[PDB]
RNA sequence: CCCCGAGAGGGGGUUUUUUUUUUUUUUUUU
């Protein structure tokens, strides 16, 4: 009942700043407009729970720009509700070959919230400025509405890159996080990163019968090295963030 | 702790340790500070008590008008034994009450007459003991009223026995006060008789004290 | 004690100036006093200074047992005794007087009571030996607002404040100097600031208690001239958060409750700004300690 | 001997300054001549209401000894038989203390001396003459006498000394030693030498004092 | 965290109340008649008060006197006997009462027409037998109760009121357990009106929810004042017919 | 202004306190 009363019907207002919209949600005029960057999501092939999105654009300076945008899931979970008591309850989603049991609602983890493609979608979005060593010059956070212009899966995203036949904007931004994914890296490394591995099997069911009959192995591609690097990025901004604004109930 | 005085650290705990009839003595006048005072100094069996009175008047009561002099007596813990501030309160109104017999007020209108009594040292050698004490107050402040001069009916001074306290005056026909803590019952008529007769010498010895002294 | 003798003209003025939108100082009823925070060589060391109203903040701190009711937390008290220095209508020492109280409780209800101050993170060893953490205030100079003005000057001084550095092996505190290793800031909940309100009523009690229309003229931060003529007094405490600390009317004259509210949304506008200003300053006051200990280090 | 003085400096005071020696830092405040209460009324002469705040916690034992050797430097500076039935309020708030005051309170004496005089300057309050008060201090080894001491210097000290000099004639001649306060160990020899040494700095102390008095105050009055 | 049902979703109270429901309120007029010139017993719940007022009479010293108005002092002894657990020491100097006493006086001296009883004085004594909740707003009742006993003149009543605030949910009245639970205001509104004499606030309240908790007040304070002046005029009725 | 007297005399106009369901691997997307 905490779900929004629209359903799978509910929609980011076109305008930022309709009398309709400003009335029920008076934050709206804080929210940022990004509908004209170029988001796209690298995800597992049968995701449909999508968290986050990146894009990359070459500012006139010299500088690039780089923006990863996380679902806002805030906006629809509210603090004292069953929605968000529950959510605190199972404290996160457990994954599994079998299903997978979800921490929110399907209508909002896997619809409303998740950053889906052509659609728009609600999001907080880190936006950093960095140079060709990809060295932060500065760093802002901002609520925004995104696009997503395509959800790419890591086999798909990795061709994608590779075949050199695409050289649209976003595939050109592509392959600019992973280039300043190659130097995030490399730094952190230099600093003392630890490279720990345990890259469990993957149950192949049989998809024409029923019981699993093949177990493989998950190989990392170079886009998951790609996402690793501006999660983390995003992670380290926000915790230096909001212990600055809270030195004594930080999370 | 206070800031009026110094008392040390507070984590500082103090140390706590494991395990005739009567003797007097009497001085007068020997405090230059005030009008009139006494030494009391009493020796007996398991505890001896050593007492200072001091007289501060007539001065001065600067409120409306009385006909006659306003009596304060305040007693004082001393080094060794103290004694609960109530306990000190309440011997203090008994004694007000006696003196108030005593003193020709009439001869001090609008005049105050403070008097002090410092319990300085009472030893308890036992290897309500407050009791013991009154008779030998009544006597110290008699003497320090009397070295004042301070007009005084006749000379007031008391006894005691078994917890009882009652102080006399003429000779021991009238009562000027009656204290009774503990004791038994139906121990009145002994205990008058024992405590006159310490008054009778507490008397001989008072005035013995202010005449050849 | 000693009186402050006001005229009958003196009163008919400020008041009627009032009624035609005007203050002596030519401020605005809504405008607040400009507040300077100066820090001192140590830490701790806070000076604030609203207009002609000069208060002075040391903040100190001992090691201490805390109490056997509370094991876990430190010591935390805040001391603000007026002098003849601040003008001759104080006595000296008197803690019973009615604005002094006030003054004090407020104060405390604000930093102490709100938990503004992280009292769990000033004990060393639990039920044995913890900090003991103490604001002193120093009023100086009165022009009124001695309220808000401590409530800046403690707070500035807590979040200025470095203790000692503290390594523990069983029950032997090590107490490290300044010159061994630095010293540890103090832990902030959150930052209470106080706005005082100051009301007039332009007509008679009639008016106010049976009249119709409301009249009743409200000041942000009086003035000791504004302050002695006033007939209620509203000291609200707010925070970034956007939550009241605590909101003390205590009597004066009766004033409407969507006045009231309209005056805690006031200063909530003026808190954001004072919080802003005092972190700013503080981080400057960093880089110039910062700036000096390397051209210190470079020197040496 | 690199002092520096405020004079002026509250509103609501007759008179004020603030007076820094190294790190002690002391602000005073003068209001006077007033109505006294009764209980301070003098049928002859001025009475004194002084008062000496510490740097951190409240007024204890501490500072009423302060106050008093205060009033001992202060009296006798004071044409008190002009204010008959009269009240003179000096208050002094120490800021820093600029020595570890479980161990001494030295600087702050003679900080809050020489504050009291530049408050009651400001006030305009008849003065008899001036004033310059000094700390000085003697070494464990050295056995030297250090005028102005520091804090670290203290803490190695065997004596610790409070002078203070009544100056008269352009601040040359020494009327009268209005308070010598020495602590520790010492002999007949090292107080003259003390002495001889401390006058010198002290007449100094008045040359400059008379220096920043001037500054201050010239500007205010009319040729 | 509280283990207790504050306030169950069946909108009952932990004392059965609901949301908007005053306590018991049963006050007494003339409890005291050889004690003072006027007097009140006030029973708010099991809040237990008695007030005393002395005047308008001679102060005791001249020193002590204005031409212009009387002098108004307000005494409250919280005895130590108020709450549950006896309290050790006595509450006559603490900080808070004489705030307590403070504010009292504030509310008063802006009522009460201490103007028409020049070279006088007013006193106050107040003694609190028990203790549950709401305290001050029943000080603020019992005072002006009992200075309508004594004959005294002032412009309106002021009654006096406190309400909770559980997360959302406002509670009118709170007992010691709700103060323990959550925070609370206290108001002094003057007679019928909008305008407050006291609005305190101690704990930590949302912005947003205060001018609610304002309204919740205001609205359980006029009920006060109906029920202060009910028994007021029964009892101007039980003595005018002699 | 008020009180007093056959004759413009006198008296007053007030001075620190209701806060505690404890357990075995890094990171990213799922
Ligand atoms: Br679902
Ligand atoms: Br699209
Ligand atoms: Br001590
Ligand atoms: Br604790
Ligand atoms: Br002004
Ligand atoms: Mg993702």
């Amino acid at each position: 009942e905490c779900l929004p009363a629209e359903g799978h019907d509910w929609k980011a207002p076109t305008k930022l700043d309709d009398p309709e919209a400003v009335s029920k949600d008076p934050l709206l005029t804080k929210r940022k407009d990004l509908r004209d960057k170029l988001i796209c999501s690298i995800d597992p092939p049968g995701c449909v729970d999508i968290n986050d999105a990146l894009h990359a654009k070459k500012l006139p300076n010299g500088n690039w720009e780089v923006g990863v945008h996380i679902a806002d899931v805030t906006h629809f979970v509210k603090p004292g509700t069953a929605l968000d008591a529950e959510g605190a309850a199972r404290g996160t989603s457990v994954y599994l070959v079998d299903k997978r049991i979800d921490m929110l609602p399907m209508l909002l983890g896997t619809d409303l919230c998740s950053l889906k493609p052509y659609v728009d979608r609600f999001a907080f979005s880190v936006i950093w400025e960095l140079d060709d060593s990809a060295n932060i010059v500065n760093v802002n956070f901002m609520k925004s509405v995104i696009r997503s212009r395509e959800a790419f899966s890591y086999e798909q995203a990795q061709l994608r890159i590779d075949d050199k036949t695409q050289n649209d904007e976003l595939t050109m931004g592509m392959r600019a996080l992973l280039k300043l994914s190659v130097k995030l890296k490399q730094k952190r490394l230099e600093a003392g990163a630890l490279n720990l591995a345990s890259p469990e099997v993957k149950v192949h069911m049989d998809s024409e019968t029923s019981d699993p009959n093949e177990v493989e192995i998950k190989k990392l591609l170079a886009t998951n090295s790609l996402v690793e690097e501006f999660m983390l990025l995003a992670n380290i901004s926000v915790a230096r963030k909001i212990y600055d604004a809270f030195p004594q109930t930080a999370m | 702790q206070d800031r009026r005085r110094l008392l040390g650290p507070a984590a500082a705990k103090p140390m706590a340790f494991s395990n005739s009839e009567q003797e007097l003595s009497l001085h007068t006048g020997f405090i230059e500070n005030c009008n009139g005072s006494a030494l009391v100094e009493a020796r007996s069996l398991g505890h001896q008590t050593s007492l200072i009175s001091a007289v501060y008047g007539p001065r001065s009561i600067r409120g409306s008008f009385t006909s006659q002099g306003t009596i304060s007596i305040q007693l004082k813990n001393g080094l060794l034994e103290k004694y609960n501030t109530n306990e000190l309160k309440e011997v203090s109104s008994f004694l007000m009450g006696i003196f108030n017999s005593v003193v020709n007020l009439s001869r001090y209108p609008k005049s105050g007459i403070d008097i002090f009594v410092y319990l300085t040292y009472d030893k308890d050698l036992t290897n309500s003991q407050i009791s013991s004490l009154i008779p030998h107050c009544i006597t110290s402040i008699t003497l320090a009223l009397a070295d004042a001069g301070i007009e005084l009916v006749d000379m007031a001074g008391a006894g005691e026995a078994n917890g009882t306290v009652v102080s006399f005056i003429k000779n021991g026909e009238e009562i000027v006060g009656f204290w009774k803590d503990d004791g038994d019952d139906e121990d009145l008529l002994e205990c008058l008789d024992r405590c006159k007769e310490q008054y009778n010498r507490y008397r001989d010895l008072m005035i013995s004290c202010l005449m050849n002294q | 004690a000693k009186d402050i003798e006001i005229s009958a003209s003196e009163s008919k003025f400020i008041l009627e100036a009032l009624r035609q939108n005007y203050r002596l100082d030519g401020r605005s009823f809504d405008q607040f006093r400009d507040v300077e925070i100066t820090f001192g060589k140590e830490f701790g060391d806070v000076s604030v200074k609203m207009g002609n109203t000069k208060v002075h903040c040391r903040i100190s701190c001992q090691i201490a047992q805390p109490y056997e009711d509370r094991p876990f937390e430190g010591l935390f008290v805040i001391s603000t005794e007026i002098s003849p220095m601040a003008g001759s209508q104080f006595e000296n020492g008197n803690i019973t007087g009615e604005d002094e109280v006030l003054c004090s409780r407020i104060i405390e209800k604000s930093v102490r009571r709100s938990g503004a101050l992280d009292v769990e993170g000033l004990c060393i060893v639990a039920g044995s030996k913890c900090w003991a953490v103490r604001a002193d205030v120093h009023f100086l100079d009165c022009d009124g607002g001695f309220i808000d003005a401590s409530c800046i000057a403690v707070m500035a001084g807590l979040m200025h404040f470095k203790k000692p550095d503290i390594t523990v092996h069983g029950e032997q505190i090590i107490v490290h100097p300044v010159n061994e290793r630095e010293p540890v800031p103090l832990g902030i909940l959150h930052i209470p600031i106080c706005v005082t309100f100051s009301f007039f009523n332009p007509q008679d009690t009639e008016e106010n208690i049976k009249g119709e229309t409301n009249s009743e003229i409200s000041i942000i931060d009086a003035t000791l001239k504004e302050e002695l003529l006033r007939d209620g007094v509203l000291t609200v405490t707010l925070n970034k958060n956007r939550e009241v600390v605590q909101v003390s009317k205590a009597g004066g004259l009766p004033m409407d409750a969507l006045t009231l509210m309209k005056c805690c949304h006031e200063a909530y506008s003026i808190i954001e700004k004072i919080t802003d200003q005092i972190l700013q300053l503080l981080k400057e006051d960093s880089e110039k300690r910062n700036k000096y200990a390397a051209m210190l280090t470079s020197e040496n | 001997m690199s002092v520096q003085a405020e004079i002026g400096i509250l509103d609501h005071v007759d008179g004020s300054s603030e007076f820094v020696s190294q790190d002690t830092k002391v602000i005073c405040s003068v209001t006077g001549p007033i109505e006294p209460k009764a209980r301070q009324e003098l049928p002859t002469q001025l009475a004194l209401e002084i008062i000496v705040r510490p740097a951190k916690g409240v007024a204890t034992t501490r500072e009423k000894v302060l106050e008093d050797k205060l009033r001992a430097v202060l009296t006798p500076l004071i044409t008190r038989h002009c204010y008959p039935r009269q009240l003179c309020q000096i208050t002094c708030q120490i800021l820093e203390s600029g020595e570890d005051e479980a161990e001494f309170s030295l600087r702050e004496l003679s900080c809050c001396i020489n504050a009291a005089f530049l408050a009651l300057v400001d006030a305009g309050i008849a003065l008899n003459s001036m004033c310059a008060s000094i700390p000085i201090a003697i070494i464990k080894d050295t056995s030297d006498i250090i005028v102005d001491p520091t804090a670290e210097q203290l803490k190695i000290s065997l004596s610790v000394h409070t002078l203070a000099l009544e100056f008269v004639n352009g601040g040359k001649v020494v009327k009268n030693v209005l308070l010598l306060d020495s602590n520790g160990d010492f002999n007949e020899d090292q107080l003259f030498s003390l002495l001889e040494l401390g006058e010198q700095k002290c007449q100094e102390l008045v040359t400059n004092i008379r220096r920043i008095i001037q500054d201050n105050i010239s500007p205010r009055l009319v040729v | 965290m509280s283990r207790l049902e504050i306030y169950s979703p069946e909108g009952l109270r932990l004392d059965g109340r609901r949301w908007n429901e005053l306590r018991r309120f049963e006050s007494s007029i003339n409890t005291h008649p050889h004690a003072a010139d006027g007097s009140s017993y006030m029973e708010q719940g099991n809040n237990k008060i008695i007030t005393l007022v002395k005047g308008p009479k001679e102060p005791r010293l001249k020193s002590q006197m204005d031409t212009s108005k009387a002098l108004l002092n307000v005494s409250v002894n919280i005895t130590k006997f108020s709450k549950f657990e006896r309290s050790k020491s006595s509450h006559k100097n603490e900080r808070r009462v004489l705030e307590i006493q403070t504010s009292l006086v504030r509310m008063f001296e802006k009522n009460v027409m201490l103007n028409i009883y020049p070279r006088t004085v007013i006193d106050i004594e107040i003694h609190v037998l028990e203790q549950d909740g709401g305290i001050m707003g029943s000080l603020i009742n019992g005072i002006t109760l009992a200075l309508i006993d004594a004959g005294i003149s002032m412009f309106d009543y002021i009654s006096g009121i406190s309400v909770g605030l559980y997360d959302t949910t406002p509670l009118l009245d709170t007992n010691s357990l709700e103060e323990n639970a959550m925070s609370t205001v206290t108001l002094g509104v003057v007679g019928k009106s909008e305008k407050l004499s006291l609005l305190l606030v101690e704990d930590k309240i949302p912005l947003d929810r205060l001018e609610n908790v304002l309204a919740i007040g205001i609205a359980g304070a006029h009920r006060v004042r109906d029920l202060m002046d009910e028994e007021l005029r029964k009892h101007a009725q039980k003595r005018v017919s002699n």
